[PDB]
DNA sequence: CATGACGGCGAATACCC
RNA sequence: CGGAGAGGUA
DNA sequence: GGGTATTCGCCGTGTACCTCTCCT
């Protein structure tokens, strides 16, 4: 969606925006699995487990 | 705000000096479209005439 | 913990993935950090900030243009801008900023008429704020006047 | 003349003198009805004057001489 | 139609002449109607009709009726604008004293009448009497009779004396006194005394009298009798909420004055007890002095809100005053502003301009063209067409702005490149697109910045934009001559990545026909961008004739370097790109292109570099991830070792082995060492990566880590920031500045804890507050510099002077801070620079030293070069091109008419926000030279310095001095002269906690003029037990010892005295009273030992240097050259005398004196240490020395921060600081002796006198601070517009000063062409016709 | 009325003869 | 369309 | 009547722009 310049990270030293980004990806990844199980109409047990 | 899929990479100078490159899908989905309400007043007074 | 959560979602632990250039389809040579960031739109919209003025209203005491976008005012050419123009040697640009773009009423009227006629030439006169200053110094009981020639 | 003026600057010498001579020539073409000495290529009068200057066709001396001739008739 | 501005006092008759009527009523306008009350502040009969060509009565309402004064209502049928030009007058019942000529220090009334200000105030504000005419009684004229004294005096005698009260008394005094006779009396009084303070007071008063006499002003005019009234249209009433008016804040003061005047006049007709009459007179005085200057004397009268009232003096002074708000700067038409975005596709001369903004800006041009092709018959039709935004209107807009430049400005405009001209390109958006390369010139980025756009209207303005202010002409910096369009960030990263090499990249070992084949291989994916290959490269080189000779050869290079070679213009060596290209390398590439090939190839090359850098930075995929902050694997071990070490040295403190102070001092050193170790480990791990060769071997190479690439390229970040990211943040400081004992061992990747983050907030807040508060000081300094240098313009080609300044490399200890090449580049030599052989001339006398000339200088190892300087330039009212030298922005010699003073002020001011707030060992190989040295026999054969404090030079063989070291008194050098040094061994050793009274010749010291127990004491320390002697200080010492001064002579076994050869005065050494005699009497002393013990930065510094501020403890110097002695002591401060007529100076006596009692010193020799006052340097060592001192100190402050500013700007400021001269003797000139005048005036007068053959006056140059120099200029308009408008205008009005419109500020204020640049020639014509 | 600013500088004030 | 107070952007 | 040290009042303290309320 958005392209940000890496060069604004090092001198600014606001490293949190990197970690959040990683964490954000991880968060989306979890949703990307759950959404999949919702489109395949998986059992409630599998969604419970995941 | 909104959750945006973001990549950290230079793109042909369009992210130079803190500039931001935004995909047209962000515009299409109205992710950052905002409503602004302004109040206009029309006053009818007494004048000398 | 972040890398563990990335594993749980079947994502790389480094947080960097292979991206392709949409224009050409070519692989970017190095992995790119791709993720989700929570972005905000600040109340600094370009709609509220963009402003331009050719001519408009003027102040009462000094015939210089009004200030502010809300008043359709003109931009202030302050002391440092004048210093920059002096450092360039752009004497005519500075003079037209001081007179025909400003409180020189006759000069600005003539300049507008000449521009409408396709004649890009100014006929500068005396700025009105200098006359205001002269009157104000007179009001302090001090005789200040221009000389013969 | 359309991107840099260094040719015209070197032709005239002083940069301010170049500005004044170019302004005089551009006014002669904009208001005086004079014809360009160089082939007009959708340029403005200022750019035409600068192009004439950088080719040596217009300077202060040439302008003064031509003004003297024109006033003589 | 005018040539100068005249200012003087206003007589009552002249004030009446200005006015068109008298204002009598204190009510402005009728509120029932909207008409103004007659005879009020907005009266129409006096000031003019409210509407155009119409009466107040409405009888006449046509232009045919123009010129007819209405009989019914008295209003004249004329244009209403006369209301802002016609003034009024207020008749005053009693004379009132003008506040400016009373309270503005020094009091003009007080100085003229010789009375104290307090006395005049008591009399003026009705607290005392003044005996205007005593007659033949015992009362003098300026005697203050208190009310009691007045009545009792009148009782004893109340007819002869004429004591009056109020301003009328001061009126009587000022009118009666004769200026010429009393001036003669003071002039004869001046010579009839010898007291300096009385001379100062008399000359100060006589200056005021002469000011009154020459100007034609009358003293009694300072007391007002008719008060002028400002035109009403200059003090209008702003409507609020339709029906009501706010406080005008100026009409209120006029209302109060009118009311008080009328009530006074009426209580004078009916008559009243004198006390209430005097109260009314006093409050009328208060009303008038509040109207003129509210708050100057007494409390400030307050309006409806608590806000002070804004008076007439406030109209014209301060930041919001007329000068600074409406004359030196103003709002302009044809202007707009918008948020700036990056346009990476733009060429250097183009900007991206919104088409809506352009349509609004160029609207009159659209109207003109629409009528030009007859698309709109009238203005109204064109306006409607533009409002509809028809397609043809957009075609008109396209046609208008084809080659019409626009000016882009970003605030703050710190230097001239903050305004640049660009060719507009219409864009659909609402934001202005800025070219990347000019961003550094604007100090601009795209995180919210906004810029203003202006439209040059006339042909002259358009051509000034194209030829002067266009970005293509501004690639170099005017401050230092370096390129300012240098690529940064993405472009630097892209070029660095494409020019990097890899050990086993795909396609390694290939051999290519040229760059095109390399590009084909890269684009087709058959070869890596970092593959090391062989490429056929054809490069071009200029010959002596100047043609491009082509050489083709096989280069060992990379694919990326070959690809980048395609954009390089012909004429550059291929090696310039045959390396990993960083920011420094790219800047050198651009500078080389400019120097070899000129402006046009440079602009094209810069555009190509930017495009290539953006493209390959995009293709690289350079990112930033958490894994890129690679933390060294030894970090925890180093931290634990440091913690164990600090625990051990805390255990040392527990048992008392170390004190608390040293405990902390060693904990800090230990943690600093640990931080250094962590930083080294992190950088070593980060800067290298391991790669497999084509032979399967593992090989080291430069790392391709993203953050390391960003730092190494120079695109963004430094080693320090990387250390915070991946090493440890380190030691922090408390708000008071002390370092916190425990450092932040974590880094931003690991994350700080609460305590560490809170600790770091201290420094973060301190830095942000420092920036926020220092920006104002930097702006103030810049404004002061601009004023002090505003009028300086290059007005000549060559004044022909043979003087100059001697440039040498800057040497501080081992390292040489500044090469001679940098200091002399672009300078004009003041003499022939002989080749070291001294036979021939290496460069002729007057040569502009460009790159090749400096190449010759450095190649032949020229030691120093004498160059011309603006400070020593002979030109009056400006400088010459040769003395200034090269124009740094352009690269050639400076042109006539260039405003170099403003350029210098901006160059110095701009980096203002970047500013803050026992032995000698040679390190290199070379011979050692000594100057100002005296050598004598030594005990060990190793020479001891006996000369007044000297220096030492290390000259590296070829004759260029690489080192300089200072040598105090008694420092015994460990070697000889010219012995040569390996480097790293001590050259001289001495004790900085003692100083002897050494006598070179050996002998027995005899204690002459010496008394035991009175001038000396014996001590026996328990550790030693020796009977050492203390020479007690005289004030400390007993009364008997005070009369005798200590003395130590030299006698030998022969019995006579051996003394310094060549002199007549015996070698006798007095001890300064802080000396320790360890030896006993009659002890043979060998030369080279002790005979006594004598124990012993940022922006504000630059501001103090430019303000010529005197240091708190300045160094005392030798006023004249001779032998020193003492005299009276304690009676105040110790007296030191110098004589070869004698000099007598007083010195605190709680200071240390380098010189000894019989030590002969030259002029300017340091008597006592301390920071040198630049005034003393100018007085003693001359203009050149003070110029060099100021330049060196300012460059020290700026070089500490890494800021590069040419010395010529500082020299321009110094020359402006040195514009005044004080007359030592009048001579045959017209100058009065002892006054301060302009140095150029003295030069002209002396030149004229020498032409006539008469004798010229002698002068002493005066050094003035930039504020003082600005306020002491001949033009009172400039000084008034700068600061202290009240005081400057009072000076000008009393003196009757005449102001020539000669400087830049004066012509800006009157809206004329400035006498610089394109207007310069204009003023020349104006001079020649006159 | 407000009582959180301070450095520099020149005229005037006082102290010390 | 002037002044004051408050906040904000660079 | 004389010189010098201390005290007191005045001068100055970044640019450009945007929003709001309140004001005889
Ligand atoms: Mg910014
Ligand atoms: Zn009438
Ligand atoms: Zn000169």
């Amino acid at each position: 969606d958005i392209v940000l310049n890496p060069l604004g990270v090092p001198s600014r030293m606001n490293i949190g925006q990197i970690l959040e980004t990683h964490l954000g990806m991880a968060a989306k990844g979890i949703g990307d699995k759950i959404n999949a199980m919702l489109k395949q109409q998986q059992e409630v047990a599998k969604l419970r487990e995941f | 705000g909104q959750n945006m899929r973001v990549a950290f990479m230079p793109w042909n100078g369009y992210n130079f000096e803190d500039s931001i490159l935004v995909s047209e899908r962000v515009v299409q989905e109205d992710r950052f479209t905002t409503i602004h309400i302004q109040e206009l007043a029309c006053v009818s007074r007494d004048t000398k005439l | 913990e972040i890398k563990e959560l990335l594993k749980l979602g079947d994502l790389p632990t480094s947080g960097q993935i292979r991206l392709y250039d949409g224009r050409t389809g070519e692989q970017f040579e190095r992995p790119v950090t791709v993720g989700y960031m929570y972005m905000l739109k600040l109340n600094h919209l370009v709609d509220d900030k963009m402003h331009a003025r050719s001519t408009g209203s003027y102040s009462l005491v000094t015939q210089q243009p009004l200030g502010g976008k809300a008043q359709f005012g003109g931009q202030r050419f302050g002391e440092m801008e004048v210093w920059a123009l002096e450092a360039y040697g752009a004497a005519y640009t500075l003079q037209e900023m001081l007179t025909v773009k400003s409180d020189d009423v006759n000069g600005r009227t003539k300049m507008y008429k000449n521009i409408v006629d396709g004649n890009h030439q100014m006929e500068p006169g005396m700025p009105e704020s200098f006359n205001v200053l002269l009157k104000e110094i007179r009001s302090l009981g001090i005789n200040i006047e221009l000389e013969d020639e | 003349a359309r991107v840099t003026v260094q040719d015209a600057v070197e032709k005239i010498g002083n940069r301010f003198d170049l500005v004044l001579v170019a302004a005089r020539r551009a006014r002669q073409m904009q208001v005086g009805g004079k014809d360009p000495l160089v082939p007009e290529e959708n340029d403005k009068t200022t750019v035409i004057a600068l192009r004439e200057i950088e080719e040596g066709l217009i300077n202060n001396q040439i302008l003064d001489v031509r003004e003297r001739q024109e006033q003589q008739e | 139609e005018f040539d100068a501005i005249k200012i003087a006092l206003a007589s009552p008759d002249m004030i009446r002449s200005w006015s068109f009527g008298e204002v009598k009523k204190p009510e402005t306008i009728n509120y029932r109607t909207f008409k103004p009350e007659r005879d009020g502040l907005f009266c129409a009969r006096i000031f003019g009709p409210v509407k155009d060509y119409e009466c107040l009565c409405g009888k006449y309402k046509r232009l045919k009726h123009r010129g007819v004064i209405c009989e019914k209502c008295g209003v004249e049928v004329t244009q209403t604008k006369v209301r802002r030009e016609r003034m009024g007058h207020i008749e005053l019942a009693s004379p009132t004293a003008h506040i400016w000529f009373l309270k503005s220090l020094p009091s003009r009334i007080g100085l003229l009448l010789d009375m104290p200000l307090r006395d005049i105030e008591r009399v003026l504000y009705f607290e005392s009497y003044v005996v205007i005419e005593g007659g033949m009684t015992n009362l003098e004229r300026q005697q203050i009779l208190t009310e009691e004294q007045y009545l009792d005096a009148l009782e004893e005698f109340g007819d002869e004396f004429d004591a009056k009260m109020g301003a009328e008394a001061i009126q009587a005094l000022l009118k009666s006194m004769d200026l010429e006779q009393e001036c003669e009396q003071l002039r004869e009084e001046l010579n009839e005394t010898n007291s300096e303070t009385k001379r100062k007071k008399l000359t100060k008063r006589i200056k005021l009298l002469e000011a009154f006499v020459q100007s034609g002003n009358k003293p009694e005019w300072m007391i007002l009798t008719v008060l002028p009234v400002l035109p009403p249209d200059l003090r209008p009433l702003v409507p609020l909420d339709g029906g009501r008016f706010a406080t005008s804040d100026l009409n209120d003061l006029y209302r109060r004055v009118i009311n008080r005047n009328n009530r006074l006049k009426r209580l004078l007709d009916l008559a009243a007890p004198d006390i209430i009459v005097r109260n009314e007179k006093r409050m009328l005085q208060e009303a008038v002095d509040a109207l003129l200057d509210n708050g100057r004397r007494g409390r400030a009268i307050t309006g409806s809100n608590k806000r002070p009232l804004k008076s007439l003096a406030d109209m014209i002074k301060g930041k919001q005053g007329r000068f600074r708000q409406n004359l030196l700067g103003k709002r302009v038409d044809y202007s707009g502003r918008s948020v700036i975005t990056v346009g990476p596709y733009l060429r250097l001369h183009q900007c991206g301009l919104p088409k809506k903004m352009a349509l609004e800006l160029f609207k009159p041009f659209i109207y003109g063209k629409l009528e030009l092709r007859g698309l709109a018959t009238t203005i109204k039709a064109a306006k409607k067409m533009v409002e509809r935004e028809e397609a043809v209107v957009w075609d008109i807009l396209d046609e208008v702005i084809r080659e019409h430049p626009v000016l882009l400005n970003r605030a703050p405009t710190l230097h001239r490149l903050g305004i640049q001209a660009f060719e507009p390109v219409l864009i659909e958006g609402k934001a202005i697109q800025l070219h990347p390369l000019v961003c550094a010139a604007y100090n601009a980025d795209f995180d919210g910045d906004q810029m203003a756009v202006h439209v040059p209207l006339t042909l002259e303005a358009q051509l000034e934009a194209r030829a002067l202010m266009m970005s293509t002409n501004n690639i170099l910096s005017p401050a230092n001559g370096e390129p300012i369009i240098v690529p940064s960030q993405d472009v630097v990263l892209g070029l660095y990545y494409m020019t990097r090499d890899c050990v086993n990249a795909k396609g390694e070992g290939m051999v290519l026909t040229g760059p095109k084949e390399a590009e084909r291989l890269y684009r087709s994916g058959l070869a890596s961008l970092h593959a090391r290959v062989k490429v056929r490269i054809t490069e071009y080189e200029k010959d002596a004739n100047g043609e491009l000779v082509a050489k083709t050869s096989l280069k060992d290079t990379t694919v990326g370097r070959a690809i980048l070679w395609m954009i390089v213009p012909k004429g550059l060596p291929y090696s310039i790109v045959n390396q990993a290209l960083g920011k420094k390398a790219i800047s050198k590439m651009l500078n080389t292109c400019y120097r070899i090939l000129g402006l046009k190839p440079t602009v094209i090359f810069a555009d190509q570099i930017m495009y290539t850098g953006f493209a390959y930075a995009a293709r690289s995929g350079a990112s930033v991830g958490i894994d890129d902050m690679v933390i060294p694997e030894k970090k925890h071990e180093i931290i634990s070792e440091a913690e164990a070490e600090v625990a051990e040295i805390q255990e040392q403190f527990q048992s008392g082995l170390v004190t608390a102070g040293e405990r902390y001092n060693k904990v800090i050193d230990i943690w600093a060492a640990a931080n250094d170790r962590v930083s080294k480990a992190m950088m070593d791990n980060l800067q290298t990566e391991t790669v497999i060769n084509r032979d399967g071997q593992e090989e080291k190479q430069v790392s391709f880590n993203s953050i390391y690439m960003m730092a190494d390229s120079g695109a963004r970040g430094s080693a320090a920031q990387i250390r915070q990211l991946a090493g440890m943040r380190g030691l922090m400081a408390k708000p008071d500045g002390s370092i916190i004992e425990t450092p932040i061992t974590a880094n931003f990747r690991e994350g700080l804890n609460v305590l560490q983050y809170f600790i770091s907030t201290h420094g973060a807040r301190k830095g942000l507050a420092d920036t926020a508060l220092k920006t104002a000081n930097s702006g103030y300094l810049t404004r002061r510099l601009v004023d002090v240098a505003q009028d300086l313009v290059v007005t000549e080609d060559d004044c022909g002077t043979h003087e100059g300044i001697m440039m040498t490399p800057v040497i501080e200890g081992g390292d040489v801070k500044e090469p001679l090449r940098d200091r002399v580049l672009g300078r004009v030599t003041a003499e022939d620079v002989l080749k070291p052989g001294t036979a021939d001339i290496l460069v002729p006398r007057n040569t502009l030293l460009h790159e090749q000339w400096c190449d010759l200088l450095e190649e032949n190892s020229v030691d120093a070069v004498k160059v011309r300087s603006v400070v020593s330039c002979d030109t009056d009212f400006g400088v010459c091109a040769h003395c200034y030298g090269r124009d740094l922005a352009r690269g050639h010699i400076i042109n006539k008419g260039e405003a170099i003073g403003v350029i210098a002020a901006q160059s110095i001011g701009e980096p203002g926000t970047q500013l803050t707030m026992s032995s000698i060992q040679v390190k290199n190989k070379g011979s050692i030279k000594l100057s100002n040295v005296k050598s004598v026999v030594n005990s060990s054969g190793k020479l001891v310095i006996t000369s007044r404090n000297t220096e030492l030079k290390l000259i590296d063989e070829f004759g260029r001095t690489k080192e300089s070291y200072k040598v105090p008194y008694g420092a015994v050098l460990a070697k000889g002269d010219g012995e040569q040094v390996a480097g790293g061994e001590t050259v001289a050793n001495w004790d900085p906690h003692t100083m002897p009274v050494i006598t070179e010749v050996s002998g027995f010291v005899r204690f002459t003029d010496m008394i035991d127990g009175q001038t000396i004491t014996r001590q026996t320390d328990e550790l030693t037990g020796l009977s050492s002697l203390v020479v007690l200080d005289s004030a400390e010492r007993t009364a008997g010892g005070k009369d005798l001064r200590p003395a130590l002579k030299i006698v030998d076994a022969q019995g006579n005295d051996v003394l310094i050869p060549g002199t007549d005065m015996p070698a006798q050494y007095f001890l300064p009273g802080k000396a320790i005699v360890q030896l006993e009497d009659g002890v043979q002393i060998s030369s080279g030992d002790t005979l006594a013990r004598i124990p012993q930065g940022g922006l504000p510094r630059v501001a103090d240097l430019f303000e010529a501020r005197r240091p708190k403890e300045p160094a005392i110097l030798a006023e004249i050259s001779g032998i020193v002695s003492f005299g009276k002591e304690t009676k105040g401060k110790r007296r030191l005398v110098i004589t070869p007529d004698p000099y007598e100076e007083m010195i605190p006596k709680w200071r240390q004196l380098n010189v000894f009692e019989g030590e002969r010193v030259e002029r300017g020799d340091v008597i006592s240490d301390g920071p040198e006052a630049p005034h003393d340097i100018l007085r003693l060592r001359g203009v050149h020395a003070v110029t060099r001192y100021i330049v060196n100190e300012v460059q020290d402050v700026y070089r500490l921060q890494g800021v590069k500013i040419n010395d010529k700007h500082i020299e321009v400021i110094v020359r402006q600081m040195l514009r005044k001269a004080t007359i030592v003797n009048a001579g045959s000139s017209d100058f009065l002796e002892g006054e301060q005048v302009e140095y150029s005036r003295v030069k002209i007068a002396n030149r004229e006198l020498e032409a006539n053959g008469k004798v010229g006056a002698t002068y002493s140059r005066d050094l003035l601070g930039i504020t003082k120099a600005s306020l002491a200029t001949e033009s009172f308009i400039s000084a008034a517009s700068f600061q202290e408008t009240t005081r400057v205008l009072t000076e000008a009005a009393v003196a009757g000063k005449r102001d020539e419109l000669r400087g830049l500020k004066e012509n800006v204020i009157v809206g004329r062409l400035i006498p610089a640049g394109t207007g310069y020639a204009y003023h020349q014509d104006r001079m020649r016709r006159r």
